[PDB]
């Protein structure tokens, strides 16, 4: 039962994640392995001009987490940021 | 290239 997630898509670059997700509306989303740190995560995300990134971190016990809140899988650091703001600086919650 | 959380 391993499919990947719609918008998971690992090989994606930065700049493909940021033209695909500005024909999205606010808070849509995508995962991608990480282009400038191979062997990391990235999730693209459209504010409201524009699109951020924020780089996945991980602990050693495997742990997910993006600024404090820490969880056990990827899927469960999503459903957490939507209805907790992925953004400390305006109002940014994921959606599919 | 910068990350919001980093």
């Amino acid at each position: 039962d391993i499919e990947f997630p719609e918008w998971f898509h690992e090989g994606l670059s930065r700049h493909q994640a940021e033209n695909l997700l500005m024909g999205k509306d606010i808070g849509f989303f995508i995962i991608r392995a990480s282009q400038s740190s191979p062997g990391d995560f990235s999730i693209s995300v459209r504010h409201e001009d524009d699109v951020q990134h924020f780089k996945v971190m991980r602990d050693t016990k495997g742990n997910y987490f993006l600024w404090t809140e820490k969880f056990p899988s990827l899927n469960k650091l999503v459903d957490y940021y939507r209805t907790t703001s992925i953004s400390k600086q305006k109002q940014v919650f994921l959606r599919d | 290239p910068d990350y919001e959380n980093l």
